[PDB]
This record gives C-alpha cells, structure tokens and sequence, in this order.
C-alpha cells in the first residue's frame, strides 16, 4: 500500500515497538530497526 | 587554639523493582511558612531530601540498565545567634545527578 497507513505504537512495559502494516513493511521497519540498536560505551569525565 | 576534627557518613537507601518498571523512593523534609498576604493568600513549602527515581532494564548479555534520577539534600544552618535563625530561612543544599549506566 502506501507509506502513510503505517501505525507505531510505543509500548513501554515489555520494551518494544508495535508495527501495523502489511507483511512488507513490517519486514521493512525490522530492518530499520535492527541498524538503530547499538550497545552503548561509558564516559567519565573528570 | 588547635583544633582536629573528623567526620564519617554511609547512608543507603535500598528500592525493589520490576524490569521496564518506574520505581520511586523518597525521604523528605517540608518546611512550611505563612506568607500573611489578603487575596491569594496560601502556605508555600519547600522540600529537601534524598530521592531516587530508576527504570532497570536488562539486556541481552544479561547487564542491568538504568535510568537514575538521584537527588541528596540537607539543610545547611547559619549562625544560630543572630535573628534569622527565626524566620523562614533555611539554607538548604542540594545535588542533583542525572544519567545512564549499565
């Protein structure tokens, strides 16, 4: 379909993302996802 | 005159949570004062203390992330001879602390 009926809804209490759309975007934001979530390093600044 | 002086303090406050869970712990103080005014008259309050607020989160190795929201306070008092150790003067100090560690 379009790229304007896609819905993202936060849901806090189990931590993740809830994606309603066709069975090519869903794939489609999955991969977005998977490039945005990075461990992070630690900075102490003195 | 010579004089020493040494001075230790350990507090720990301690908070039980679940994961993805806002959790709160505080210990207070409020201080109330009479602002005598006519229209909008009212009692305003100041407040100190040691507070924690955390979200914990746990990661795919199994490390915990949080969210720390950390605040210590204590009333710090001036000379107690002179005449402002009566009105509503307390002196209070705080630190604030804000960041993420896992």
């Amino acid at each position: 379909a379009a790229a304007g009926n896609i819905k993202i809804v936060a849901y806090p209490d189990t931590n993740s993302l809830l994606v309603k759309g066709t069975a090519e975007q869903v794939h489609f934001i999955e991969m977005l996802v998977k490039a945005l979530d990075v461990a992070k390093r630690h900075v102490e600044l003195s | 005159l010579e004089e020493k002086k040494q001075a230790t303090v350990v507090s720990r406050p301690v908070l039980l949570t679940q994961e993805n869970v806002p959790a709160i712990f505080d210990n207070n103080r409020t201080f109330y004062t009479k602002l005598i005014g006519e229209r909008n008259v009212a009692l305003e309050h100041v407040t100190y203390g040691t507070m924690i607020r955390v979200l914990p989160r746990f990661s795919a190795d199994g490390q915990i992330e949080m969210s720390l929201d950390i605040e210590d306070g204590n009333d710090k008092t001036p000379q107690s001879d002179t005449t402002t150790s009566v009105d509503a003067l307390p002196e209070v100090g705080r630190t604030l602390i804000s960041t993420i560690a896992r």
